[PDB]
DNA sequence: ATCGATGTATATATCTGACACGTGCCTGGAGACTAGGGAGTAATCCCCTTGGCGGTTAAAACGCGGGGGACAGCGCGTACGTGCGTTTAAGCGGTGCTAGAGCTGTCTACGACCAATTGAGCGGCCTCGGCACCGGGATTCTGAT
DNA sequence: ATCAGAATCCCGGTGCCGAGGCCGCTCAATTGGTCGTAGACAGCTCTAGCACCGCTTAAACGCACGTACGCGCTGTCCCCCGCGTTTTAACCGCCAAGGGGATTACTCCCTAGTCTCCAGGCACGTGTCAGATATATACATCGAT
């Protein structure tokens, strides 16, 4: 069969709204985290615990961020959130000119 | 052999006042913990500002009340202000 | 001890070593480490209840950090608290925008 | 390298903030957004670390890197 | 009766009170707003002039602050017309009450 | 002597002269009660903080040092008014 | 050199930098170069929004520095306008902007 | 029979670097209220450092340290610049 | 499209309050010694990070078709802007009262400090339960029928 | 509606590991006892906050009218979604190397503390000039005509 496209998506909302593990995957973040921090002092060491502290950090931004780009994108009366609706979302919590 | 300070048992006795049967798992106890570590320095750098800000050399608990005052707001502000009266309050009944 | 002369479960004993060793003033009166333990441990007590209760609709007698941000996020002066922490293994709460939902 | 923040990845992200449907651009600006966010707290835990005359950012710094930011973060011993 | 067309003395005037710094809200309503509110605080205040000068500032520059964020989300919804739709996603997606 | 209702004191024009500062070219009729709600609360959650320091410092005047330190409080620092 | 302000080559007081560092609160000690340090950083920073503000002021044909220049100065760089993002300026105003969709055609 | 303030340390700043234009007194109260701020920014973070370290003395590195948490880049660099500049002066001779 | 005239911007003459400057005192900055404790430095342990790998498998990537949501265009009605005339109350000055900020002396309670000591807390260790889960069953969703 | 095909929810046996309880010990909290001083209390002084009146006049209000714009509606198309298949690289467990964090012992020098000058800075007071406005003038430009 086939579901109406738009309900795969509200239910995986309420999939990942129930769930607390990272969303990001570990090692790609891994090598983020490494290749950003090895543009400031170079062979640098990480805590494990530091890197997963960076994804929960991350991780927490990300999400709030995408709330607010959904709220923007309700406001201009669409569905679909585009690029506008972040830079406007980032735009008033004063995060870039 | 060191040790290192935290409020691990602490939160376990609250817990175990406010709900005799329900555990803790260590990373909750983690947040607990960081929890009372930063709303501690939230109070005590308010009234430390308080104190300098009026020239004491002293943090009293009026200082820690118009710091409880300031940072949470206002109906567990004034629920923590109570609390905190009646325990200085009990503190000068004893001796 | 002194903790006890208070009827509180927080060490004043270790607030008064904190607010001595932390340079927050140079003198630190008798009766703060008492009042500041109090509010910490009602702020505990607060957070802990709302959370047990949470986990207890979980059906489960293990608090766990999803149970924290419950709590923390369900009450209205909680959340102003604490308007600006990220709780570790947290999630959010579950929120689906009305105009989203099918129709 | 920044690709590792794979296009599911973020459509999980945007799912459990509540966003429905997602444009195709969305993801480049994620990228981007989130390499500025990890620039930012990278810097100063590198900063803390440097400071401290240590050569492994520990997980205190990024706690204290975040909270500088603005952005406390409960959980690591802090 | 000769009259430009709508929109021009609305510009004109943007540019007019983006050149000046005079507080906007009248001084002496605003005192009075201000005495109003600290009554349900303690009773008989007196308040130091410069500090009724100083809520004023800090007032005139929250509003301000608040019509731009607004007037960039009525923008961002192809609208011209700020609404209160618009202050409240501002004030959702900055933090406040 | 009370005051009530002085929140009509942030007058139509008034409002609007704040926003044509901010960029606004053309105001919707509604703004004018969602605003003065906006300015009560945020004056109420300055005021308060103002109040506070002054109670502590048993004053009866709330100084200017008062209010720009509410401020700094609530992230929003003041230059100007010494201190 | 009698004054230590004199013997870093600054101008702004190293001893009342000194000073407010003990007599804050802010450690148990405050070593010999942290004053020197401080207040040549501060000197740096108000050389910095001095200049900026007297070009903005220059530019307005005006020989004086008021708030308005300072809040031109702050604004108009974008450093500044970092560091001071969350400073409102007495007297400020703000930057002269109309959104592009305004204007008309 | 005083009150402290920068109101002259700003004003010999101006003369240095715009030797012919005057600074009003509102704005001299406004660079007053930045100095105090950025000061205490500074002062806080270093402290904030002397404790993550378990050290006690704010020394020169805290402070630098500390500029470079709060100043953005290029006002960084230069700051610290500024900073090492006068300390190893005030070291000299 | 010219008027035109409204408005903006440019030029000079005047006034005046704010500022830039010249003193007099004073108190905080600076200097010289002393002392001791904080920080540097070296040695050593051992944990914890990094790297490499092999396998498996869940997840990522890719192709595709189709439908549903974004976006443009149009119409229509309202509701916001603009101009005038009328009303209101802010702003200013001037006076007058006084409540309260602010400074100062005295003096006592309170908190730092030090030495003894004693129990509370941390760490290692171990036993039990609580959660995840698998599986089977039952109900309720979504969607074509 | 209906019927189905999954999706989700309930209930129960099961394993694993992590949390909760115990025990030993060392170290920080407690307790006296002493001393210095912070701060509280009072009392004086005078600044500054409030209150009020009367005028002038700029701003706010109210009203009328028109047109621009918000919003609903419709139509087209492109571009996400969902699904199935192929690929790829994350997870995991294991092992080895060794770098660096963390601790301890020793030593030295850097800063606190104190006392003793003395000049940098602040409040006072004063003279003048930068800027706001008046009056006059040159030109942009909005727009219905």
């Amino acid at each position: 069969h086939r579901y109406r496209p738009g309900t795969v998506a509200l239910r995986e909302i309420r999939r990942y709204q129930k769930s607390t593990e990272l969303l990001i995957r570990k090692l790609p973040f891994q090598r983020l985290v490494r290749e950003i921090a090895q543009d400031f002092k170079t062979d640098l060491r990480f805590q494990s615990s530091a890197v997963m502290a960076l994804q929960e950090a991350c991780e927490a931004y990300l999400v709030g961020l995408f709330e607010d780009t959904n709220l923007c994108a309700i406001h201009a009366k669409r569905v679909t959130i585009m690029p506008k609706d972040i830079q406007l979302a980032r735009r008033i919590r004063g995060e870039r000119a | 052999r060191s040790r290192k300070e935290s409020y691990s048992i602490y939160v376990y006795k609250v817990l175990k006042q406010v709900h005799p049967d329900t555990g803790i798992s260590s990373k909750a106890m983690g947040i607990m913990n960081s929890f009372v570590n930063d709303i501690f320095e939230r109070i005590a750098g308010e009234a430390s500002r308080l104190a300098h800000y009026n020239k004491r050399s002293t943090i009293t608990s009026r200082e820690i009340q118009t710091a409880v005052r300031l940072l949470l707001p206002g109906e567990l502000a004034k629920h923590a202000v109570s609390e905190g009266t009646k325990a200085v309050t009990k503190y000068t009944s004893a001796k | 001890t002194r903790s006890s002369r208070a009827g509180l479960q927080f060490p004043v004993g270790r607030v008064h070593r904190l607010l001595r060793k932390g340079n927050y003033s140079e003198r630190v009166g008798a009766g703060a480490p008492v009042y500041l333990a109090a509010v910490l441990e009602y702020l505990t007590a607060e957070i802990l209840e709302l959370a047990g209760n949470a986990a207890r609709d979980n059906k489960k007698t293990r608090i766990i950090p999803r149970h924290l941000q419950l709590a923390i996020r369900n009450d209205e002066e909680l959340n102003k608290l604490l308007g600006r922490v990220t709780i570790a293994q947290g999630g959010v709460l579950p929120n689906i925008q009305a105009v989203l939902l099918p129709k | 390298n920044i690709q590792g923040i794979t296009k599911p990845a973020i459509r999980r992200l945007a799912r459990r903030g509540g966003v429905k449907r997602i444009s195709g651009l969305i993801y480049e600006e994620t990228r981007g957004v989130l390499k500025v966010f990890l620039e930012n707290v990278i810097r100063d835990a590198v900063t803390y670390t440097e400071h401290a005359k240590r050569k492994t950012v520990t997980a205190m710094d990024v706690v204290y890197a975040l909270k500088r930011q603005g952005r406390t973060l409960y959980g690591f011993g802090g």
